[PDB]
């Protein structure tokens, strides 16, 4: 409201160029081309009417594409997890038993994926829903490298998620994931990215989650007027850099990816979901997957599958590595800052 | 106009002549050393 | 041998003798309109001083 | 054919301060030059004469000094008089 650091205070208002650009156009002149040569409220609500006029007398500011979905609360819990997590949409699981009959190699149990998925519906009930990312880490927790922080993921899920026997949801869905790779229906063929959390609506057995399917993060008016701010949080088992592991320490915008690792063995099949931060082209990424993860190459068609997730627009991108609280549980959480979401498609194996 | 340039060019000489006329008060200080170094035998003799 | 010293304050500025160029919108072609060129020159060179 | 001689030249750049014009003031575009055999042949049969006595500029164009090296001196009167003497020596050229 017109302060006196004016040249910045007018600069934050959306300039002098728009005044000078309308000066030669509109402020001067008749040229373009011419001839030659009622005590407490009202005025409380009355200035609120004027606030609508203040909303109408005027109106950078980035854009979004907010999305909503009516979502069952079996697998994910938008109440237990705070605003600012990853989310994952799914295909409808009636396509699961038929595609396993044609994509699984000969000699493998194609009945296994339809049976393992059916046991999950009777275990979370003691309809294409949504998988939250923290729930997915405890499922693939039995394949990682840092196993203690994967148990820190498992420490809060069994105590904060709504439902009965959340550990039985975990150990059955992890059995579903071991039935995914065995029936060759890869989880990247099912897991689809759905935007980062901003808010949700509570209801019995289902929740209406809002999310940004494309755009930046922190300037969404969350609904809370004190804090329209919510940082992106990732557990420490999934956060993988390629600036430190490849000695690329230069500044530049850092991309964010999702990466699946596949190990194809007889009834011992591993799954690991990683969030890869990089300064690389997405076409200049598959060679970097060859250098690191050649161990799952031999034990297996590719072992890797990946897609874009978002971009950090910072010159020197800033990350945090803290221990936050999901209720009473201290989890080592990699908090990311300033993320501009742009999704993409997965990449192939067979 | 041409006379105004001559007030620049003739006064340009009055620099460069005084820098050359100033080489003669330092020729005295030069060539009173080159003679007194020839009148003088050293202390050791 | 001293404690407090005296220091100038203002920065400098420059004296501008530039190349003075014109682009002048013109309506109609006549000597006055043209002499305005010569005129606007003097106007402009009168401004620098 | 004479049309072509007139259509193959792209117009000039400069605008003179005084133009060769008619007694009426219509300005003149170009110049044909020939021998006396051809010229007098055209003026009878093929071409026409819209006017005879034209107008011609007299005085030559002049020039003005725009910009120069700034070079001065003094014999040491404060130290700013070097500056003030410049404006002096500029005020002359105007």
């Amino acid at each position: 409201t017109k302060p006196l650091p004016t040249a910045p205070m007018a600069w934050a208002e959306s300039s002098p160029r728009e005044l000078a650009g309308h000066a030669p156009l509109r402020r001067v002149l008749r040229p373009p081309i011419a001839r030659r040569d009622t005590r407490a409220t009202r005025d409380d609500t009355e200035q609120a009417v004027d606030k609508i006029l203040r909303g109408a007398r005027r109106a950078g500011a980035p854009r979004y594409h907010l999305t909503r979905q009516v979502t069952l609360t079996d697998l994910c819990q938008p109440n237990a997890e705070r605003a600012g997590a990853l989310l994952l949409a799914l295909r409808h699981p009636t396509d699961l038993p038929h595609l396993a009959r044609h994509r699984a190699p000969p000699g493998r149990q194609t009945e296994r994926l339809a049976e393992a998925w059916g046991q999950l519906l009777e275990a979370s009930a003691l309809r294409a829903g949504l998988v939250s990312f923290n729930f997915l880490v405890a499922a693939c927790a039995a394949a990682y490298d840092a196993r203690d922080a994967a148990e820190a993921v498992r420490a809060h899920i069994t105590t904060n998620y709504g439902g009965t026997r959340a550990g039985a949801r975990l150990d059955r869905f992890s059995e579903c994931l071991r039935a995914m790779v065995h029936t060759h229906v890869f989880p990247h063929e099912v897991m689809r990215f759905f935007g980062g959390l901003v808010s949700w609506v509570t209801q019995d057995e289902l929740a209406s989650v809002t999310a940004v399917c494309s755009g930046p993060q922190e300037a969404t008016h969350t609904g809370h007027p004190g804090r329209p701010r919510s940082a992106v949080t990732i557990p420490a088992c999934a956060f993988v850099d390629l600036d430190a592991e490849l000695c690329l320490g230069g500044p530049g915008a850092a991309f964010l990816y999702l990466v699946f690792t596949y190990r194809q063995c007889r009834d011992q099949e591993l799954c690991c979901v990683y969030v890869v931060k990089s300064q690389l082209p997405p076409r200049g990424l598959e060679a970097a997957l060859e250098r690191l993860f050649g161990r799952l190459r031999i034990t297996n068609c590719t072992y890797a599958a990946f897609a874009e997730l978002g971009v950090m627009p910072d010159d020197s991108p800033r990350c945090l590595h803290r221990t936050e609280r999901f209720g009473a549980v201290g989890v080592p959480v990699v908090i990311l800052e300033g993320v501009v979401w742009r999704p993409g498609g997965w990449r192939a194996c067979a | 106009i041409s006379l105004h340039r001559q007030l620049r060019a003739i006064q340009q000489l009055a620099r460069n002549v005084q820098a050359v006329l100033g080489a003669f008060e330092r020729g005295t200080a030069d060539q009173m050393l080159h003679v007194l170094l020839e009148k003088a035998p050293p202390l050791a003799l | 041998e001293d404690t407090e010293a005296d220091v100038p304050v203002t920065y400098g500025e420059m004296v501008l003798n530039g190349a003075n160029l014109v682009t002048a919108l013109v309506m109609g072609k006549a000597v006055r309109s043209l002499d305005d060129v010569g005129r606007h020159l003097l106007e402009m060179q009168e401004e620098q001083l | 054919w004479l049309v072509d001689l007139t259509t193959a030249t792209q117009p000039s750049v400069a605008v003179p301060r005084l133009t060769h014009a008619d007694t009426r003031g219509r300005p003149v575009d170009g110049v044909l030059v020939t021998t006396a055999a051809i010229k007098q042949r055209l003026l009878q049969s093929f071409l026409k004469v819209e006017d005879t006595e034209a107008d011609v500029p007299v005085t030559y164009g002049e020039m003005v000094l725009n910009g120069a090296n700034l070079v001065t001196a003094l014999v040491m009167r404060s130290l700013d008089d070097v500056g003030r003497h410049l404006l002096e020596m500029q005020e002359e050229q105007l």
